[PDB]
Protein backbone atom coordinates (compact mmCIF):
# COMPACT_ATOMS: atom_id res chain seq x y z
CA UNK A 1 0.00 0.00 0.00
CA UNK A 2 1.11 3.89 -0.42
CA UNK A 3 -0.34 7.38 -0.37
CA UNK A 4 -2.51 8.68 -3.78
CA UNK A 5 -1.31 11.72 -5.30
CA UNK A 6 -4.05 13.83 -4.04
CA UNK A 7 -3.31 12.88 -0.07
CA UNK A 8 0.49 13.79 -0.58
CA UNK A 9 -0.74 17.29 -1.96
CA UNK A 10 -2.81 17.27 1.42
CA UNK A 11 0.97 16.82 3.41
CA UNK A 12 3.14 19.04 1.77
CA UNK A 13 0.08 21.72 1.73
CA UNK A 14 -0.02 21.45 5.78
CA UNK A 15 3.41 20.96 5.92
CA UNK A 16 4.23 24.43 4.25
CA UNK A 17 1.15 26.11 6.28
CA UNK A 18 3.00 25.12 9.40
CA UNK A 19 6.27 26.24 8.54
CA UNK A 20 4.58 29.48 7.30
CA UNK A 21 2.90 30.42 10.37
CA UNK A 22 5.43 29.17 13.24
CA UNK A 23 9.04 30.65 13.61
CA UNK A 24 11.48 28.40 14.90
CA UNK A 25 13.19 31.64 16.18
CA UNK A 26 10.69 33.08 18.64
CA UNK A 27 12.07 35.89 17.43
CA UNK A 28 8.79 37.82 17.58
CA UNK A 29 8.30 37.13 21.37
CA UNK A 30 10.64 40.37 22.58
CA UNK A 31 7.57 42.47 20.82
CA UNK A 32 5.37 40.98 24.03
CA UNK A 33 4.36 42.93 27.34
CA UNK A 34 7.60 41.31 29.48
CA UNK A 35 7.15 38.29 31.71
CA UNK A 36 7.17 39.53 35.03
CA UNK A 37 7.94 36.37 37.67
CA UNK A 38 -0.58 38.68 41.61
CA UNK A 39 -1.04 38.05 38.01
CA UNK A 40 2.35 39.25 36.97
CA UNK A 41 2.65 36.38 33.74
CA UNK A 42 -0.71 37.68 32.33
CA UNK A 43 0.23 40.53 29.84
CA UNK A 44 3.17 37.55 28.48
CA UNK A 45 0.89 35.37 28.30
CA UNK A 46 -2.04 37.51 27.02
CA UNK A 47 0.53 38.46 24.36
CA UNK A 48 1.79 35.15 23.29
CA UNK A 49 -1.54 33.53 23.16
CA UNK A 50 -2.79 36.73 20.80
CA UNK A 51 0.25 36.32 18.86
CA UNK A 52 -0.32 32.30 18.34
CA UNK A 53 -4.40 32.79 17.83
CA UNK A 54 -2.96 34.61 14.32
CA UNK A 55 -0.95 32.12 13.56
CA UNK A 56 -3.71 29.19 13.90
CA UNK A 57 -5.58 31.67 11.23
CA UNK A 58 -2.73 31.41 8.83
CA UNK A 59 -2.63 28.25 9.27
CA UNK A 60 -6.58 27.25 8.88
CA UNK A 61 -6.50 29.57 5.90
CA UNK A 62 -4.44 26.67 4.01
CA UNK A 63 -5.71 23.86 5.05
CA UNK A 64 -7.40 22.81 2.00
CA UNK A 65 -11.09 23.57 1.92
CA UNK A 66 -11.40 25.72 4.92
CA UNK A 67 -11.19 28.55 3.22
CA UNK A 68 -14.23 27.54 0.85
CA UNK A 69 -16.46 26.85 4.27
CA UNK A 70 -19.02 30.26 5.28
CA UNK A 71 -17.57 33.09 7.18
CA UNK A 72 -19.20 32.15 9.91
CA UNK A 73 -18.36 28.09 10.04
CA UNK A 74 -15.07 29.55 9.92
CA UNK A 75 -15.46 31.34 12.81
CA UNK A 76 -17.41 28.66 14.65
CA UNK A 77 -14.43 25.92 14.34
CA UNK A 78 -11.78 29.18 14.90
CA UNK A 79 -13.66 29.85 18.24
CA UNK A 80 -13.75 26.49 19.78
CA UNK A 81 -10.60 24.70 18.13
CA UNK A 82 -7.98 27.61 18.57
CA UNK A 83 -7.29 26.82 22.19
CA UNK A 84 -7.05 23.31 20.93
CA UNK A 85 -4.20 24.38 18.27
CA UNK A 86 -2.12 25.89 20.61
CA UNK A 87 -2.32 23.41 23.17
CA UNK A 88 -0.64 20.82 20.02
CA UNK A 89 1.69 23.57 18.31
CA UNK A 90 3.03 24.31 21.70
CA UNK A 91 4.34 20.72 22.07
CA UNK A 92 7.19 21.84 19.23
CA UNK A 93 8.53 24.29 22.31
CA UNK A 94 7.85 21.43 25.22
CA UNK A 95 10.87 19.99 26.24
CA UNK A 96 10.98 16.34 28.29
CA UNK A 97 14.28 17.51 30.04
CA UNK A 98 13.12 20.81 32.19
CA UNK A 99 9.42 19.89 31.70
CA UNK A 100 8.73 23.50 30.47
CA UNK A 101 8.58 25.27 27.36
CA UNK A 102 11.51 26.28 25.88
CA UNK A 103 11.39 29.78 23.69
CA UNK A 104 14.48 31.58 22.49
CA UNK A 105 16.14 32.83 25.18
CA UNK A 106 16.16 32.58 28.85
CA UNK A 107 13.73 34.89 29.51
CA UNK A 108 11.38 32.79 27.43
CA UNK A 109 11.47 29.33 29.26
CA UNK A 110 8.44 28.60 30.81
CA UNK A 111 7.83 26.43 33.71
CA UNK A 112 4.41 25.43 35.00
CA UNK A 113 4.19 28.18 37.77
CA UNK A 114 4.21 30.67 35.12
CA UNK A 115 0.79 29.68 33.69
CA UNK A 116 -0.12 30.04 38.03
CA UNK A 117 1.14 33.44 37.42
CA UNK A 118 -1.34 34.39 34.64
CA UNK A 119 -4.60 33.17 35.96
CA UNK A 120 -4.68 29.38 35.65
CA UNK A 121 -4.65 26.41 38.39
CA UNK A 122 -3.07 23.28 39.03
CA UNK A 123 -6.76 21.49 37.66
CA UNK A 124 -5.59 22.81 34.05
CA UNK A 125 -2.16 22.62 34.84
CA UNK A 126 -2.00 19.31 35.81
CA UNK A 127 -3.35 17.82 33.04
CA UNK A 128 -1.73 20.25 30.73
CA UNK A 129 1.96 19.01 31.22
CA UNK A 130 0.10 15.02 31.04
CA UNK A 131 -1.11 15.94 27.90
CA UNK A 132 2.10 17.20 26.55
CA UNK A 133 4.77 14.37 28.00
CA UNK A 134 2.04 12.00 26.41
CA UNK A 135 2.31 13.70 23.40
CA UNK A 136 6.36 14.82 23.29
CA UNK A 137 6.65 10.85 23.61
CA UNK A 138 4.66 9.72 20.73
CA UNK A 139 7.66 11.37 18.93
CA UNK A 140 5.41 12.86 16.07
CA UNK A 141 6.43 13.11 12.22
CA UNK A 142 5.97 16.66 11.40
CA UNK A 143 3.46 15.12 8.60
CA UNK A 144 1.67 13.41 11.88
CA UNK A 145 1.63 16.87 13.84
CA UNK A 146 0.34 19.25 10.93
CA UNK A 147 -2.18 16.28 10.07
CA UNK A 148 -3.36 16.07 14.05
CA UNK A 149 -3.83 20.19 13.82
CA UNK A 150 -5.62 20.31 11.06
CA UNK A 151 -7.70 17.14 12.29
CA UNK A 152 -8.23 19.14 15.72
CA UNK A 153 -9.42 22.01 13.74
CA UNK A 154 -11.86 20.22 11.31
CA UNK A 155 -13.97 18.82 13.91
CA UNK A 156 -17.76 19.37 12.98
CA UNK A 157 -18.59 18.70 16.51
CA UNK A 158 -17.98 22.03 17.30
CA UNK A 159 -20.68 24.50 18.69
CA UNK A 160 -22.24 26.78 16.20
CA UNK A 161 -21.40 24.65 12.75
CA UNK A 162 -24.14 25.22 10.23
CA UNK A 163 -22.33 23.29 7.49
CA UNK A 164 -21.33 20.40 9.39
CA UNK A 165 -21.84 17.61 6.77
CA UNK A 166 -19.31 19.12 4.84
CA UNK A 167 -16.49 19.81 7.24
CA UNK A 168 -17.41 16.16 8.68
CA UNK A 169 -16.05 15.18 5.08
CA UNK A 170 -12.96 17.37 4.85
CA UNK A 171 -12.50 15.89 8.33
CA UNK A 172 -12.66 12.27 7.38
CA UNK A 173 -10.50 12.94 4.08
CA UNK A 174 -7.64 14.46 6.41
CA UNK A 175 -8.17 11.07 8.61
CA UNK A 176 -7.41 8.98 5.53
CA UNK A 177 -4.24 10.75 5.21
CA UNK A 178 -2.86 10.16 8.22
CA UNK A 179 -4.38 6.69 8.87
CA UNK A 180 -2.18 5.69 5.75
CA UNK A 181 1.10 7.96 6.67
CA UNK A 182 1.09 6.02 9.87
CA UNK A 183 0.74 2.80 7.56
CA UNK A 184 3.08 3.56 5.06
CA UNK A 185 6.19 5.61 6.30
CA UNK A 186 5.71 5.20 10.09
CA UNK A 187 7.97 1.99 11.59
CA UNK A 188 5.29 0.89 14.45
CA UNK A 189 2.69 2.82 14.72
CA UNK A 190 0.13 -0.10 14.63
CA UNK A 191 -1.22 1.42 17.84
CA UNK A 192 -0.42 5.39 16.68
CA UNK A 193 -3.34 6.38 15.09
CA UNK A 194 -5.88 5.65 17.78
CA UNK A 195 -3.25 6.56 20.29
CA UNK A 196 -3.51 9.85 18.20
CA UNK A 197 -6.87 9.98 17.91
CA UNK A 198 -7.31 9.85 21.43
CA UNK A 199 -5.01 13.05 22.23
CA UNK A 200 -8.46 14.84 20.63
CA UNK A 201 -10.06 13.34 23.15
CA UNK A 202 -7.55 15.20 25.82
CA UNK A 203 -7.93 18.55 24.08
CA UNK A 204 -11.67 18.56 24.79
CA UNK A 205 -11.19 18.03 28.39
CA UNK A 206 -8.59 20.87 28.15
CA UNK A 207 -10.76 23.07 26.11
CA UNK A 208 -13.42 22.36 29.18
CA UNK A 209 -11.10 23.37 32.04
CA UNK A 210 -9.74 26.29 30.29
CA UNK A 211 -13.02 27.69 29.51
CA UNK A 212 -14.19 27.29 33.02
CA UNK A 213 -11.10 29.00 33.90
CA UNK A 214 -10.65 31.94 31.38
CA UNK A 215 -14.38 32.86 32.43
CA UNK A 216 -13.82 32.97 35.67
CA UNK A 217 -10.75 35.39 34.58
CA UNK A 218 -12.61 37.12 31.90
CA UNK A 219 -15.16 38.20 34.89
CA UNK A 220 -13.00 40.59 36.61
CA UNK A 221 -12.68 43.69 34.50
CA UNK A 222 -9.55 44.31 36.44
CA UNK A 223 -8.29 41.44 34.76
CA UNK A 224 -9.68 41.39 31.30
CA UNK A 225 -8.53 44.68 31.04
CA UNK A 226 -4.58 42.58 30.85
CA UNK A 227 -6.20 40.66 27.74
CA UNK A 228 -6.34 41.73 24.13
CA UNK A 229 -9.12 42.37 21.96
CA UNK A 230 -8.56 39.11 19.58
CA UNK A 231 -8.17 37.07 22.58
CA UNK A 232 -11.60 38.19 24.32
CA UNK A 233 -12.91 38.01 20.76
CA UNK A 234 -11.89 34.17 20.19
CA UNK A 235 -12.16 33.38 23.98
CA UNK A 236 -15.29 35.07 24.19
CA UNK A 237 -18.82 34.19 24.21
CA UNK A 238 -20.58 36.13 21.18
CA UNK A 239 -22.45 34.51 18.33
CA UNK B 1 -16.84 39.07 15.53
CA UNK B 2 -15.00 42.38 13.94
CA UNK B 3 -11.15 41.00 13.84
CA UNK B 4 -11.54 37.61 12.80
CA UNK B 5 -13.78 38.50 9.75
CA UNK B 6 -10.21 40.82 8.89
CA UNK B 7 -7.79 38.56 9.59
CA UNK B 8 -9.97 35.98 7.69
CA UNK B 9 -9.69 38.66 4.76
CA UNK C 1 -4.77 89.71 49.22
CA UNK C 2 -4.12 85.44 50.44
CA UNK C 3 -5.74 82.57 50.09
CA UNK C 4 -8.29 80.12 52.50
CA UNK C 5 -7.65 77.37 54.31
CA UNK C 6 -10.40 75.49 52.17
CA UNK C 7 -8.54 76.34 48.97
CA UNK C 8 -5.29 75.69 50.24
CA UNK C 9 -6.40 72.13 51.37
CA UNK C 10 -7.33 72.41 47.16
CA UNK C 11 -4.33 72.76 46.18
CA UNK C 12 -2.46 70.06 48.74
CA UNK C 13 -4.95 67.51 48.15
CA UNK C 14 -4.05 68.27 44.13
CA UNK C 15 -0.31 67.89 44.48
CA UNK C 16 -0.66 64.64 46.62
CA UNK C 17 -3.27 63.62 44.00
CA UNK C 18 -0.53 64.55 41.28
CA UNK C 19 2.70 62.82 42.96
CA UNK C 20 0.66 59.68 43.69
CA UNK C 21 -0.45 59.23 39.86
CA UNK C 22 2.78 60.05 38.59
CA UNK C 23 5.77 58.70 38.22
CA UNK C 24 8.92 60.80 37.67
CA UNK C 25 11.58 57.37 37.12
CA UNK C 26 9.31 56.46 34.50
CA UNK C 27 10.19 52.49 35.75
CA UNK C 28 6.90 51.29 34.46
CA UNK C 29 7.73 52.04 30.96
CA UNK C 30 9.28 48.69 30.62
CA UNK C 31 6.40 46.79 30.82
CA UNK C 32 5.15 47.56 27.79
CA UNK C 33 5.20 46.58 24.56
CA UNK C 34 8.44 47.95 23.09
CA UNK C 35 8.98 50.49 20.82
CA UNK C 36 9.81 49.80 17.29
CA UNK C 37 11.26 52.49 15.08
CA UNK C 38 3.81 50.40 8.87
CA UNK C 39 2.55 51.30 12.63
CA UNK C 40 5.29 49.90 14.60
CA UNK C 41 4.74 52.30 16.95
CA UNK C 42 0.94 51.18 18.32
CA UNK C 43 1.81 48.83 20.09
CA UNK C 44 3.81 51.15 22.45
CA UNK C 45 1.80 54.09 22.62
CA UNK C 46 -1.26 51.84 23.02
CA UNK C 47 0.13 51.00 26.23
CA UNK C 48 1.89 54.04 27.43
CA UNK C 49 -1.59 55.75 26.68
CA UNK C 50 -3.54 52.68 28.34
CA UNK C 51 -1.59 52.86 31.26
CA UNK C 52 -1.41 56.86 31.41
CA UNK C 53 -5.84 56.73 31.18
CA UNK C 54 -5.42 54.54 34.46
CA UNK C 55 -3.50 57.31 36.19
CA UNK C 56 -5.88 60.13 34.86
CA UNK C 57 -8.64 57.66 36.61
CA UNK C 58 -6.58 57.71 40.20
CA UNK C 59 -5.68 61.04 39.76
CA UNK C 60 -9.85 62.21 39.13
CA UNK C 61 -10.85 60.25 42.26
CA UNK C 62 -8.60 62.51 44.36
CA UNK C 63 -9.96 65.67 42.75
CA UNK C 64 -12.20 66.98 45.71
CA UNK C 65 -15.91 66.42 45.18
CA UNK C 66 -15.28 63.83 41.94
CA UNK C 67 -16.25 60.79 44.03
CA UNK C 68 -19.21 62.26 45.01
CA UNK C 69 -20.50 62.52 41.61
CA UNK C 70 -22.63 59.61 39.79
CA UNK C 71 -20.75 57.15 38.56
CA UNK C 72 -22.53 58.07 34.85
CA UNK C 73 -21.28 61.44 35.33
CA UNK C 74 -17.67 60.55 36.13
CA UNK C 75 -17.47 58.37 33.22
CA UNK C 76 -18.75 61.21 30.88
CA UNK C 77 -15.74 63.32 32.05
CA UNK C 78 -13.40 60.87 31.83
CA UNK C 79 -14.12 59.28 28.41
CA UNK C 80 -14.43 63.19 27.11
CA UNK C 81 -11.54 65.10 28.77
CA UNK C 82 -8.59 62.08 29.14
CA UNK C 83 -7.05 62.58 26.16
CA UNK C 84 -6.70 66.22 27.06
CA UNK C 85 -5.26 65.41 30.56
CA UNK C 86 -2.58 63.27 29.04
CA UNK C 87 -1.88 65.91 27.18
CA UNK C 88 -1.42 68.64 29.73
CA UNK C 89 0.59 65.53 32.11
CA UNK C 90 3.00 64.89 29.01
CA UNK C 91 4.28 68.54 29.50
CA UNK C 92 6.08 67.38 32.35
CA UNK C 93 8.17 64.70 29.98
CA UNK C 94 8.23 67.72 27.17
CA UNK C 95 11.51 69.12 26.55
CA UNK C 96 11.89 72.66 24.84
CA UNK C 97 16.35 71.82 24.38
CA UNK C 98 14.94 68.75 21.92
CA UNK C 99 11.62 69.04 21.52
CA UNK C 100 10.80 65.94 22.03
CA UNK C 101 9.35 63.43 25.18
CA UNK C 102 12.07 62.56 27.52
CA UNK C 103 10.70 59.18 29.56
CA UNK C 104 13.68 57.72 31.08
CA UNK C 105 16.09 55.71 29.18
CA UNK C 106 17.12 56.32 24.93
CA UNK C 107 14.40 53.87 24.29
CA UNK C 108 11.79 56.18 25.29
CA UNK C 109 12.93 59.32 24.07
CA UNK C 110 10.17 60.15 21.92
CA UNK C 111 10.35 62.28 19.16
CA UNK C 112 7.23 63.44 17.11
CA UNK C 113 7.94 61.35 14.04
CA UNK C 114 7.03 58.28 16.59
CA UNK C 115 3.52 59.44 17.09
CA UNK C 116 3.20 59.46 13.13
CA UNK C 117 4.45 55.43 13.25
CA UNK C 118 1.39 55.09 15.32
CA UNK C 119 -1.49 55.60 12.90
CA UNK C 120 -1.20 59.79 13.93
CA UNK C 121 -0.82 62.66 11.20
CA UNK C 122 0.90 66.10 11.20
CA UNK C 123 -2.43 67.23 11.42
CA UNK C 124 -2.41 66.29 15.00
CA UNK C 125 1.58 67.01 15.73
CA UNK C 126 1.73 70.18 14.52
CA UNK C 127 -0.40 71.34 17.06
CA UNK C 128 0.11 68.80 19.24
CA UNK C 129 4.05 70.41 19.99
CA UNK C 130 3.19 74.03 19.47
CA UNK C 131 0.42 73.38 22.75
CA UNK C 132 3.61 71.11 24.01
CA UNK C 133 6.14 74.12 23.35
CA UNK C 134 3.52 77.24 24.34
CA UNK C 135 2.96 75.33 27.74
CA UNK C 136 6.48 74.77 28.83
CA UNK C 137 7.25 78.38 28.44
CA UNK C 138 4.35 79.10 30.64
CA UNK C 139 6.60 77.71 33.56
CA UNK C 140 3.68 76.44 35.49
CA UNK C 141 4.21 75.85 39.13
CA UNK C 142 3.49 72.59 40.34
CA UNK C 143 0.27 74.32 41.96
CA UNK C 144 -0.73 75.44 38.86
CA UNK C 145 -0.02 72.24 36.76
CA UNK C 146 -2.26 70.11 38.90
CA UNK C 147 -5.23 73.05 39.05
CA UNK C 148 -5.50 73.23 35.23
CA UNK C 149 -5.88 69.40 35.00
CA UNK C 150 -8.44 69.48 37.38
CA UNK C 151 -10.21 72.57 35.74
CA UNK C 152 -10.36 70.28 32.44
CA UNK C 153 -11.35 66.96 34.15
CA UNK C 154 -14.18 69.15 35.78
CA UNK C 155 -15.50 70.93 32.48
CA UNK C 156 -19.42 70.66 32.27
CA UNK C 157 -19.89 71.44 29.15
CA UNK C 158 -19.04 67.42 28.06
CA UNK C 159 -21.08 65.17 26.03
CA UNK C 160 -23.00 63.23 27.96
CA UNK C 161 -23.11 65.00 31.76
CA UNK C 162 -26.30 65.22 33.79
CA UNK C 163 -25.84 67.04 36.92
CA UNK C 164 -24.10 69.56 35.28
CA UNK C 165 -25.11 72.20 37.89
CA UNK C 166 -22.85 70.59 40.35
CA UNK C 167 -20.04 70.16 37.74
CA UNK C 168 -20.04 73.77 36.68
CA UNK C 169 -19.97 74.72 41.09
CA UNK C 170 -16.69 72.28 41.31
CA UNK C 171 -15.34 73.75 38.39
CA UNK C 172 -15.37 77.36 39.93
CA UNK C 173 -14.61 76.67 43.27
CA UNK C 174 -11.33 75.07 41.47
CA UNK C 175 -10.58 78.54 39.17
CA UNK C 176 -11.02 80.98 42.02
CA UNK C 177 -8.12 78.65 43.80
CA UNK C 178 -6.08 79.56 41.00
CA UNK C 179 -6.91 82.68 39.94
CA UNK C 180 -5.99 83.53 43.38
CA UNK C 181 -2.82 80.77 44.01
CA UNK C 182 -1.79 82.81 40.68
CA UNK C 183 -2.66 86.73 41.97
CA UNK C 184 -0.82 85.70 45.69
CA UNK C 185 2.11 83.21 44.71
CA UNK C 186 3.05 83.75 41.71
CA UNK C 187 5.53 87.08 40.50
CA UNK C 188 4.13 88.44 36.96
CA UNK C 189 1.05 86.28 36.56
CA UNK C 190 -1.07 89.28 35.76
CA UNK C 191 -1.71 87.26 32.37
CA UNK C 192 -1.17 83.85 33.48
CA UNK C 193 -4.86 82.48 34.63
CA UNK C 194 -6.04 84.05 31.17
CA UNK C 195 -3.27 82.14 29.20
CA UNK C 196 -4.02 78.99 30.93
CA UNK C 197 -7.26 79.23 29.91
CA UNK C 198 -6.68 80.02 26.27
CA UNK C 199 -4.68 76.54 26.50
CA UNK C 200 -8.15 74.51 27.63
CA UNK C 201 -9.23 76.07 24.13
CA UNK C 202 -6.56 74.31 22.51
CA UNK C 203 -6.81 71.19 24.46
CA UNK C 204 -10.77 70.80 22.33
CA UNK C 205 -9.26 71.45 18.99
CA UNK C 206 -6.31 69.30 19.61
CA UNK C 207 -9.38 66.58 21.56
CA UNK C 208 -11.49 67.03 18.09
CA UNK C 209 -7.88 66.30 15.93
CA UNK C 210 -7.56 63.24 17.99
CA UNK C 211 -10.89 61.88 17.80
CA UNK C 212 -11.16 62.33 13.93
CA UNK C 213 -7.20 60.35 13.61
CA UNK C 214 -8.78 57.64 16.27
CA UNK C 215 -11.93 56.89 14.56
CA UNK C 216 -10.16 55.80 11.08
CA UNK C 217 -7.25 53.80 13.19
CA UNK C 218 -10.27 52.31 15.72
CA UNK C 219 -12.47 51.63 12.47
CA UNK C 220 -9.60 48.92 10.47
CA UNK C 221 -9.45 45.84 12.60
CA UNK C 222 -5.93 45.35 11.75
CA UNK C 223 -5.38 48.37 14.31
CA UNK C 224 -8.08 47.92 16.29
CA UNK C 225 -6.42 45.33 17.64
CA UNK C 226 -3.23 46.34 18.25
CA UNK C 227 -4.90 48.81 21.17
CA UNK C 228 -6.11 47.85 24.54
CA UNK C 229 -9.31 47.11 26.10
CA UNK C 230 -9.33 50.53 28.57
CA UNK C 231 -8.29 52.54 25.03
CA UNK C 232 -10.98 51.30 23.41
CA UNK C 233 -13.80 51.77 26.21
CA UNK C 234 -12.41 55.17 27.09
CA UNK C 235 -11.98 56.13 23.26
CA UNK C 236 -14.63 54.06 22.25
CA UNK C 237 -18.36 56.02 21.38
CA UNK C 238 -20.70 53.48 23.72
CA UNK C 239 -23.14 55.47 25.93
CA UNK D 1 -18.04 51.04 30.25
CA UNK D 2 -17.01 47.58 32.72
CA UNK D 3 -13.11 48.62 33.24
CA UNK D 4 -13.77 52.42 34.02
CA UNK D 5 -17.01 51.37 36.50
CA UNK D 6 -14.35 48.73 38.34
CA UNK D 7 -11.35 50.86 37.60
CA UNK D 8 -13.73 54.05 40.00
CA UNK D 9 -14.32 51.24 42.34
C1 LIG E 1 1.57 29.50 22.67
C2 LIG E 1 2.59 28.74 22.31
C3 LIG E 1 3.63 28.37 23.27
C4 LIG E 1 3.33 27.93 24.52
C5 LIG E 1 2.01 27.68 25.06
C6 LIG E 1 1.64 27.46 26.35
C7 LIG E 1 2.58 27.42 27.51
C8 LIG E 1 3.03 28.77 28.02
C9 LIG E 1 3.79 28.60 29.30
C10 LIG E 1 3.90 29.86 30.09
C11 LIG E 1 0.19 27.24 26.60
C12 LIG E 1 -0.64 26.71 25.61
C13 LIG E 1 -1.98 26.48 25.86
C14 LIG E 1 -2.51 26.79 27.10
C15 LIG E 1 -1.72 27.33 28.10
C16 LIG E 1 -2.32 27.75 29.42
C17 LIG E 1 -2.57 29.25 29.52
C18 LIG E 1 -3.86 29.70 28.86
C19 LIG E 1 -3.79 31.03 28.14
C20 LIG E 1 -4.06 32.24 29.03
C21 LIG E 1 -5.39 32.98 28.89
C22 LIG E 1 -5.68 33.36 27.45
C23 LIG E 1 -5.39 34.23 29.76
O1 LIG E 1 -6.44 32.11 29.36
C24 LIG E 1 -0.37 27.54 27.85
C25 LIG E 1 5.06 28.62 22.83
C26 LIG E 1 5.33 28.25 21.38
O2 LIG E 1 5.36 26.83 21.24
C27 LIG E 1 4.23 28.81 20.50
C28 LIG E 1 2.88 28.23 20.92
O3 LIG E 1 1.86 28.68 20.02
C1 LIG F 1 1.36 59.72 27.98
C2 LIG F 1 2.28 60.45 28.59
C3 LIG F 1 3.54 60.78 27.93
C4 LIG F 1 3.58 61.23 26.64
C5 LIG F 1 2.45 61.51 25.79
C6 LIG F 1 2.42 61.74 24.45
C7 LIG F 1 3.63 61.75 23.57
C8 LIG F 1 4.15 60.38 23.18
C9 LIG F 1 5.21 60.52 22.13
C10 LIG F 1 5.48 59.26 21.39
C11 LIG F 1 1.09 62.01 23.84
C12 LIG F 1 0.05 62.56 24.59
C13 LIG F 1 -1.17 62.83 24.01
C14 LIG F 1 -1.39 62.53 22.68
C15 LIG F 1 -0.38 61.96 21.91
C16 LIG F 1 -0.64 61.57 20.47
C17 LIG F 1 -0.90 60.07 20.31
C18 LIG F 1 -2.33 59.67 20.63
C19 LIG F 1 -2.49 58.33 21.33
C20 LIG F 1 -2.56 57.13 20.40
C21 LIG F 1 -3.91 56.43 20.19
C22 LIG F 1 -4.57 56.07 21.52
C23 LIG F 1 -3.73 55.18 19.35
O1 LIG F 1 -4.77 57.33 19.48
C24 LIG F 1 0.86 61.72 22.49
C25 LIG F 1 4.81 60.49 28.71
C26 LIG F 1 4.71 60.86 30.18
O2 LIG F 1 4.75 62.28 30.34
C27 LIG F 1 3.41 60.34 30.76
C28 LIG F 1 2.23 60.95 30.02
O3 LIG F 1 0.99 60.54 30.62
Amino acid sequence: HMLSDEQMQIINSLVEAHHKTYDDSYSDFVRFRPPVRRLSMLPHLADLVSYSIQKVIGFAKMIPGFRDLTAEDQIALLKSSAIEIIMLRSNQSFSLEDMSWSCGGPDFKYCINDVTKAGHTLELLEPLVKFQVGLKKLKLHEEEHVLLMAICLLSPDRPGVQDHVRIEALQDRLCDVLQAYIRIQHPGGRLLYAKMIQKLADLRSLNEEHSKQYRSLSFQPEHSMQLTPLVLEVFGSEV
Amino acid sequence: HKILHRLLQ
